[PDB]
């Protein structure tokens, strides 16, 4: 697939695709996928759906991981989205209330979501939040790139693209895009924040995407 | 694991980048001559400088001259102004109130009041519009 | 009070001014929509802070922004009695900031309350009826701290009366 | 541990539950009713009030009921209820006692954080702990058996009955179902059954009569013919009678019969009271623990737990597994004939502390070790603010 | 309520509910209570030995040792004589009611059982008052710890026996209403000019105990009730007694209220800021 | 649940979809003759006390029909025998009553037509009306032994009580 | 003439050819159009594709297509199949929102200004068979806030949120052919920066009928306008009321604006002294005297284009549409000027 998803955007780069059971960094080089490069990011869908239960079970209510884990996935599909700054983020939900929605469940009694909204996802970039070593999808795609060819880096990094179910949560792209600037301004250009500016990244999210 | 606390966005190249004559006043506060004064201290505002210490200078002559006012003496004196004039006024006012001292305040109001209904509530949205303040 | 109301005046033609949102969709954050005077990521989004003072205590901060308005307020507290029944009451109100929906859960450093209107709350309200919310707000909140501060007092006596008569 | 014993208090939308962790019984089990004046408070009109017995018949006062369907309805009245349960009744020094309160399933985060303002910014409690009803309920029965928090328990106070479906000390709110059948509807039914036989009964002292028949000669039958018959065979050792004294000429005695089981009977047949529902108990508990996740469902069959006055009539439980391992067995039965399921073990647990099973569960949890650690204390409340109160951990396996 | 109990509600129920099972003929039922009252103390209610026919009421004091040493034992026994007997194991005073051996007036005594604390404090001030009315000056002061970190002291004077308090005030915000309180009661006099002077010190004890290792603090406030004659006499006596040992929890449970009762403003008032708000909406 | 008879056999006829059960009667009728020691009638009445409180009773086979129909009836005798004064005048109040025409299925006033096939054609109309009548009347002699107590003028209150209540809220008086 | 479409805001909207049908968004992902039936609105179609909320529409007169963008940074063109609207993807390729579409006149391309601080200008291409978009960046700095084609389908202006409204050439050589010279300059390569003003965000840009006048509203309750003929001079006015949203042409001297007051202004262009002069309200008689009950954000000629319009059409944040007649104003206000 990581092959088709790279056809389809009309290329032969990088392709991030993660769904309810596993995330799958695979990187293409002007017409397949090599193994050697080719990493797993062991947690998805079915990863943040759990963690929005545990969250919600801090907050005060009731949930089952089973017999609500349908309903909180649709919480999540609907609510949850990647923080960009997570210091701002958490200011937002601690000092107003502009993040909290109410959603009504099945049987119609009313619930109140806020921080959890961004909270969740954020496994993603830390794994430790759910009990998983790694380093995040964000670190990962960084030495499946770094660590590989130099004469494909600066075409890997301004071609990343996005693929899966668990990959819309909005402002996903930006996220990425910071981390990795972050990731290589400190550890491949020892902090000198002026040979930057001329990295060049583009993690594109498509929209025809469905098919 | 450390490298979120760099702020990679402030340099991002996609972002964004943007007094008057204290004798001529003092001339005019001691004669009594307190029209004139505000039109004097009203004049070639520290619009450009950079350093706060050329702006709040300006700001002290200018609210030097709107405290040495006498209550009925306002209204007069900000009809005297051009539209330009009582949009630049109105920004000082909102200066002074950052400024509070013994009833400082309660007669500025006085000239926020008066200010208002020659300039319109207009002249205090390019109080709020201006990137290059007094 | 003969300075209240040229306060009240300078604050409420702030407010209107201040008001003047719409919709804004993040510049920095894909498919985001955020309050700009809260996250404070594009400078150019941002308008000029302005402070309306009645005096040396009380006074009204207004920052503005393309989508919304953080308003704080510094309460008139003349003694220990007010300073507490105040500091209390605006606790009390930050604590069911939910459906005080234009509130903040905490106050801007330097003041009691504070208020964050967004561009959503201005389409689903009229801004003139919120102006005067900020204002009816101010007034009637000194009216309460007076009217608690007369009632602790109120019970004191009698508290002490009743217990005195007694021995 | 601390020299003085943790207050644990139960507040019921009938009556509150009340005493001194660490003891069995409750110190007082009153109304959850406060009478107040009503006629602008000034000076120190909001003291002058009752709560519990003193609070029903308070002649220049006028009684309210702060909990309605176990939520918290007027504040101010709880608030003020509590001053007394503290001052009056307890008195207990606020600042020195670590305080158990309880819920019912399906409150919200809110409403405890409103409850810990009152605890916390009125009565400055050391610490507070907000316990599940059903959850202690639970934990009260271990006074007779391995030890588990999982179960489906049955709550039936007098205003509703709870099928209430626990695991791991953790409710499945989205599998509760109420049933509208309890002591109520029990005493009302026996009221209509002696309107239509005995004479001489004070109309105005209708439900004295019922409510006492009821609490002094009721019970759950195995089989209405076979009682029905046992009533007309050997009528001189199953007839009862009961004398009650007219308020008005201090002046009667009727007999009591049928009542004495066909009032409990309703719980098992609500179509004999109650028009709009007819599913019997046995099928609600049914119901609940097949909506529950097939993982989990011979564990609550396994531990079906029963709190409250009202399943404390005799051999409730005994009658509720009979009927309830037939309904179960019988589709085990469909099951094969249309195909060997192993068989569904069904216990319904009946203990010595029932009537107040919440309560005593709220008082030995209050008296471990471990409830001090759980505890949210003053100085959590003070640096982190009310919704630290939103949840409480379980805790006692 | 406005004036706290004297008595205890649970020792006097519990007896209560013995006593007319004893009277009717019964089989005595077991009990044990373990409850707490104001400043600490601690109760237990039992059946000696198993034996459920013997009921036991015992109260424990950290501070016993000082009521002991101020006529404690002797008021008890005047008082409870027969009843009183060696005192359990972790609590200073027992009364033993035997269930086969219950007087006429059964009422009577279940009366005096639920004083027992106010009983243990009773002597320390009889003690005093005596003193007064004999002229004897002089006498050293009475210096009882009633709370962890809280202090009474009593001492006799010529026309008049003082009751000082040094009180803590946990919360902060707590003392600020304190003020208002006992502002009040310094002006008492205007409304009773009979009843006692109350005087009142925020942060420091009154002088004649500033060489003594009284507390000083932010959170600390001394109250000082000034007794005279007229209600110290053996005719006001226990009434006088009732009313000032209960004073500082009187103090702090109104404190309390009227933080309940300035919760009630608040959700009246913050309940039409919500009805005005919502006005704003199409 | 409710109480249904056992006394259906797979060579019991049938009335209309009512289940031409046997009794042991004197009186008149199609009813076959009863040699074991109990019949459809005092199933009815042994059960009567409990069926009347029902609300919902659900037709397993024909003889519930039968059942039912005697249950019903039952409701009727102490309709009357409620207001008589021996247990000799009851029994002719009883006669009576159970000769009176009552509706039968298909007519309007008779509850349950929904459920009662009604008589295909007039023979099965007379005898149908007879199998009724038959049942009505050894239900009514056999009802006055139960309803009075040894102790003359003494209709039972423990048989009165019910005179309220109706099963499945049906009446045959409507 | 008001009316009211719903009571939350109307995000745009846009008038078919005969103004017969007006396509609005109500604050939603979705499209609406509503159609007259006597004296009455119904609607007759829902465009269901946007993923994100829609916050700009233009309909092309004669081709009949209508063009949408929204915040999920897509534009989709739209095309009547019978008796159902149908739309086709247009990659913008932006990474934030979209804020604002506009048909050229020639309805050969239409431009998209969004959040990526970039213009899209879309164009067919014939050839492989689909919609195509080259940028406009630099010096484009923040947001692009609106749009207005100039007469000859080449020229752009633009107003953004970093203060500045400017005029460049969408010229594309391969849908239309060298522009003939305008006052505005001689050189059109794509992407030149014909013009750029020199305080307050720019939420309404407007070329005159003839194209020789540019007019542009900003946060600083100011309206101004730049005369191609006099060198480009711009002539500035400050309002004493809050902030315009929206402005257009109505005669080439006269202009009408509304905005956060919630009523339409008139503004007249005195070309001799170069300066712009307040011709007062035009909507003179909840607790409003104004016909919409709050802030009025797009403005666009009913009919008489705008060189002597006669109707136009304003929509708001309260869900209201008014239609206003210029004779009628003239009539009710015998102190109104025009031109
Ligand atoms: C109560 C409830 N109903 C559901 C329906 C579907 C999925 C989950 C649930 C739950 C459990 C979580 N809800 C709560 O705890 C509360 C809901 C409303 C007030 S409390």
């Amino acid at each position: 697939q990581a092959v088709l998803t790279l056809y389809a955007q009309g290329l032969l780069g990088v392709v991030v695709d993660s769904g309810d059971g596993v995330t799958h960094i695979c990187p293409v080089y002007e017409g397949f996928s090599l193994p050697h490069l080719t990493r797993r990011l062991d947690i998805a869908g079915r990863d943040i759906t759990r963690y929005l239960i545990k969250l919600l079970l801090l907050r005060g209510y009731a949930f089952n991981h089973s017999a609500d884990f349908e309903t909180v996935r649709m919480i999540k599909e609907k609510l949850c989205y990647v923080g960009y700054n997570i210091e701002q983020e958490q200011k937002l939900a601690l000092e107003t209330t502009v993040l909290v929605e109410s959603y009504t469940l099945p049987d119609g009694r009313i619930i109140k979501v806020g921080g959890e909204r961004f909270e969740a996802p954020e496994a993603l970039f830390q794994p430790h939040l759910i009990n998983v070593e790694g380093v995040g999808v964000a670190e990962l795609l960084f030495n499946t790139i770094q660590a590989a060819d130099i004469d494909t880096r600066s075409e890997f990094y301004k071609h990343i693209v996005l693929s899966g179910g668990s990959t819309m949560y909005p402002g996903l792209p930006s996220r990425l895009e910071r981390e990795l600037k972050q990731l290589y301004l400190e550890r491949v250009l020892k902090g000198d924040v002026e040979k930057l500016s001329k990295f060049k990244i583009r993690i594109e999210d498509p929209p025809r995407r469905k098919h | 694991a450390r490298f979120r606390k760099v702020d990679v966005g402030e340099y991002d190249e996609n972002k964004f980048v943007d007094g008057p004559d204290e004798g001529e006043v003092d001339s005019c506060l001691r004669q009594g001559n307190m029209t004139a004064a505000l039109q004097a201290a009203l004049k070639n505002p520290p619009i450009n400088t950079k350093s706060q210490a050329v702006k709040d200078r300006a700001g002290s002559i200018v609210l030097k001259v709107l405290i040495s006012f006498k209550a009925n003496d306002i209204e007069k004196a900000v009809q005297s102004l051009d539209k330009n004039g009582v949009d630049l006024l109105m920004k000082y006012i909102y200066k002074g109130f950052e400024s509070p001292s013994d009833n400082s305040s309660a007669v500025l109001l006085q000239w926020h009041e008066k200010a208002l209904a020659a300039g319109g509530v207009g002249s205090i949205v390019r109080v709020l519009t201006a990137r290059k303040t007094v | 009070t003969a300075t209240l109301r040229p306060y009240l005046s300078a604050v409420r033609a702030t407010l209107q001014a201040a008001l003047c949102l719409e919709n804004f969709s993040s510049q920095v954050v894909e498919r985001h929509n955020k309050p700009e005077v809260e996250v404070r990521s594009s400078k150019e989004l941002l308008l000029q802070p302005v402070t309306i003072s009645r005096n040396e205590k009380e006074k009204v901060l207004i920052e503005g922004s393309i989508n919304s308005v953080r308003v704080s307020i510094a309460v008139k507290q003349a003694d220990e009695i007010e300073k507490i029944l105040c500091h209390k009451f605006m606790r009390f109100m930050m604590m069911r900031a939910e459906n005080f929906f234009i509130l903040r859960r905490k106050p801007v450093e330097g003041y009691d309350i504070s208020f964050l209107i967004t561009n959503f709350h201005t389409e689903q309200m009229y801004k003139h009826k919120l102006v005067d919310f900020v204002i009816h707000f101010m007034e009637e909140i000194d009216k309460e701290i007076s009217e608690m501060k007369l009632s602790v007092n109120a019970r004191a006596r009698i508290v002490a009366e009743e217990f005195l008569k007694n021995f | 541990a601390g020299r003085l014993p943790a207050c644990v208090v139960d507040c019921g939308t009938g009556y509150t539950k009340l005493g001194y962790a660490g003891n069995t019984e409750p110190q007082f089990i009153i109304p959850s009713c406060i009478a107040i004046k009503e006629s602008v408070m000034k000076g120190v009109d909001d003291l002058d009030f009752f709560i519990g017995d003193e609070a029903i018949e308070k002649p220049t006062y006028a009684t309210k009921w702060p909990i309605r369907h176990g939520i918290v309805e007027d504040w101010d009245l709880m608030e003020r209820f509590m001053e007394q349960v503290i001052f009056k009744y307890l008195r207990a020094e606020p600042e020195d006692h670590y305080f158990l309160l309880t819920e019912p399933p399906l409150n919200t985060p809110e409403n405890r954080e409103y409850t810990a303002e009152i605890m916390f910014e009125s009565f400055n409690v050391p610490g507070l702990y907000i316990a599940v009803q059903a959850v202690l309920a639970l934990a009260a029965s271990w006074t007779s058996r391995e030890r588990t928090l999982t179960g489906t328990v049955i709550d039936s106070g007098d205003g509703v009955t709870h099928v209430i479906p626990v695991a791991e000390g953790y409710v499945i709110g989205s599998c509760i179902k109420h049933i509208p059948i309890a002591g109520r509807d029990i005493t009302y039914f026996i009221q209509q059954l002696l309107r239509d036989r005995e004479v001489g009964i004070p109309p105005e002292q209708s439900l004295e009569t019922a409510k006492a028949v009821k609490e002094r000669y009721s019970y759950v039958c195995p089989d209405l013919v076979k009682e029905f018959n046992k009533y007309d065979t050997d009528g001189s050792k199953w007839i009862k009678q009961y004398t009650g004294i007219n308020a008005i000429s201090k002046k009667f005695s009727i007999d009591v019969g049928y009542e004495r089981f066909l009032g409990p009977e309703i719980f098992f047949h609500p179509e004999f009271a109650n028009p709009d529902f007819t599913q019997p108990i046995s099928e609600v508990v049914d119901e609940v623990i097949q909506n529950c996740p097939i993982d989990v469902r011979r564990p609550l069959y396994k531990n079906i737990v029963l709190s409250g006055g009202s399943t404390m009539f005799r051999d409730f439980g005994r009658r509720l597994q009979r009927d309830l391992k037939r309904t179960v067995d019988a589709r085990l039965k469909l099951s094969e004939e249309l195909s060997k399921p192993k068989p569904i073990d069904v216990q319904v647990i009946t203990h010595h502390m029932q009537r107040y099973a919440v309560w005593f569960g709220g008082s030995m949890l209050a008296s471990t070790p471990e409830f001090y650690q759980v505890c949210h204390t003053k100085k959590d409340y003070e640096e982190i603010g009310p919704s630290i109160c939103r949840h409480n951990p379980v805790f006692g396996v | 309520m406005i004036l706290l109990e004297v008595n205890n509600r649970i020792i006097e129920e519990t007896l209560a509910l013995k006593f007319e099972n004893a009277a009717a003929g019964n089989k005595p039922e077991a009990v044990e209570v373990t409850f707490a009252d104001f400043d600490g103390v601690l109760y237990h209610i039992s059946n000696p030995n198993g034996d459920k026919t013997k009921v036991m009421v015992s109260i424990s004091l950290k501070f016993y040792k000082e009521l002991q040493a101020h006529g404690a034992d002797e008021l008890l026994k005047r008082v409870y004589g027969s009843y009183l007997v060696n005192p359990e194991s972790g609590y200073n005073v027992s009364l033993l009611y035997d269930l086969e051996n219950l007087p006429a007036s059964k009422d009577s005594i279940v009366h005096q059982a639920g004083m027992l604390k106010r009983n243990c404090f009773a002597s320390v001030f009889e003690k005093y008052f005596q003193f007064q009315e004999e002229g004897k000056e002089g006498e050293n002061r009475a210096v009882i710890h009633y709370r962890d970190d809280e202090t009474m002291y009593v001492e006799s004077k010529k026309d008049r026996v003082t009751v000082v308090f040094s009180t803590v005030f946990k919360d902060d915000d707590d003392v600020v209403i304190g003020k208002v309180f006992m502002q009040e009661f310094k002006e008492g006099r205007r409304a009773s000019h009979t009843a006692p002077q109350v005087l009142f010190s925020h942060r420091e004890p009154p002088l004649e105990l500033k060489d003594t290792d009284a507390a000083v603090g932010d959170n600390i406030g001394y109250i000082t009730f000034v007794l005279f004659p007229r209600h110290t006499n053996a005719s006001a006596r226990d009434n006088t007694i009732n009313l000032i040992h209960t004073f500082r929890d009187y103090l702090h449970y109104h404190i309390k209220c009227s933080k309940a009762y300035i919760h009630t403003r608040m959700r009246a008032k913050t309940s039409d800021f919500l009805k005005v708000l919502n006005r704003a909406r199409p | 649940p409710a109480y249904h008879s056992s006394l259906m056999d797979p060579d019991t006829k049938l009335i209309g979809n009512m289940a031409l059960l046997p009794i042991r009667s004197q009186f008149k009728g199609p009813a076959p003759r009863e040699t074991k020691d109990t019949d459809i009638v005092d199933e009815a009445i042994y059960y009567f006390k409990a069926n009347v409180f029902f609300k919902n009773y659900e037709i397993k086979n024909e003889a519930d029909r039968t059942l039912i129909y005697i249950t019903l009836y039952i409701s009727e005798c102490l309709k009357k025998l409620q207001k008589c004064n021996s247990k000799s005048q009851g029994e002719k109040e009883m006669y009576t009553l159970g000769i009176t025409n009552f509706p039968i299925p298909g007519e309007p006033g008779f509850p349950l037509n929904a459920i009662y096939a009604k008589p295909a054609n007039k023979q099965e109309d007379e005898v149908m009306r007879a199998y009724l009548q038959q049942l009505r009347q050894e239900t009514g002699l056999r009802l006055c032994e139960k309803v009075f107590d040894p102790q003359n003028d003494k209709p039972s209150k423990w048989w009165t009580c019910f005179v309220k209540r109706q099963f499945m809220n049906k009446s045959l008086s409507g | 003439a008001y009316h009211s479409f719903l009571v939350e805001p109307i995000s745009c909207h846009a008038w078919n050819k005969d103004r017969t049908q007006i396509a609005i968004c109500p604050n939603n992902h979705e499209v609406h159009i509503y159609e007259k039936s006597g004296n009455k609105w119904v609607q007759v179609h829902e465009l269901k594709e946007h993923n994100g909320q829609v916050t700009g529409i233009d309909w092309a007169p004669d081709s009949n297509r209508i063009v949408t963008c929204g915040t999920d940074r897509n534009a989709y063109v739209w095309t009547l199949k019978g008796r159902t609207w149908k739309p086709t993807l247009v990659i913008l390729r932006i990474n934030r929102a979209a804020r604002c579409v506009r048909w050229a006149p020639n309805e050969k391309k239409f431009a998209v200004g969004s959040g990526s601080r970039v213009i899209s200008i879309c164009y067919f291409e014939q050839e492989n068979d689909w919609w195509v978009c080259k940028h406009i960046k630099k010096p484009i700095r923040s947001t692009v806030l609106s749009l207005d084609w100039h007469p000859n389908s080449v020229l752009l202006a633009a107003g953004s949120c970093d203060f500045k409204c400017r005029i460049f050439s969408a010229y594309i050589k391969e849908v239309e052919e060298r522009p003939a010279p305008t006052p505005w300059g001689s050189k059109m390569p794509f992407g030149e920066l014909m013009f750029e003003s020199s305080c307050g965000w720019v939420h309404g840009v407007c070329f005159s009928a003839n194209g020789s006048r540019v007019a542009w509203v900003s946060h600083d309750s100011t309206v101004c306008l730049a005369d191609a003929d006099k060198k480009m001079a711009v002539a500035t006015l400050a309002s004493e009321t809050l902030p315009l949203l929206a402005v257009t042409f109505i005669t080439e001297s006269s202009l009408v604006a509304a905005g956060h007051d919630c009523f339409p202004v008139l503004f007249t262009y005195d070309s001799a002294a170069g300066k712009l002069s307040f011709g007062g309200r035009l909507d003179v008689p909840a607790g409003l005297d104004s016909l919409h009950k709050n802030s009025v954000s797009q403005i666009s000629v009913l009919s008489g284009g705008k060189a002597k319009c006669s109707q136009f059409c304003t929509t708001g944040m309260d869900g209201g549409m008014s239609i206003w007649d210029v004779r009628s104003l003239e009539s009710a206000l015998k102190d109104l000027k025009i031109v």
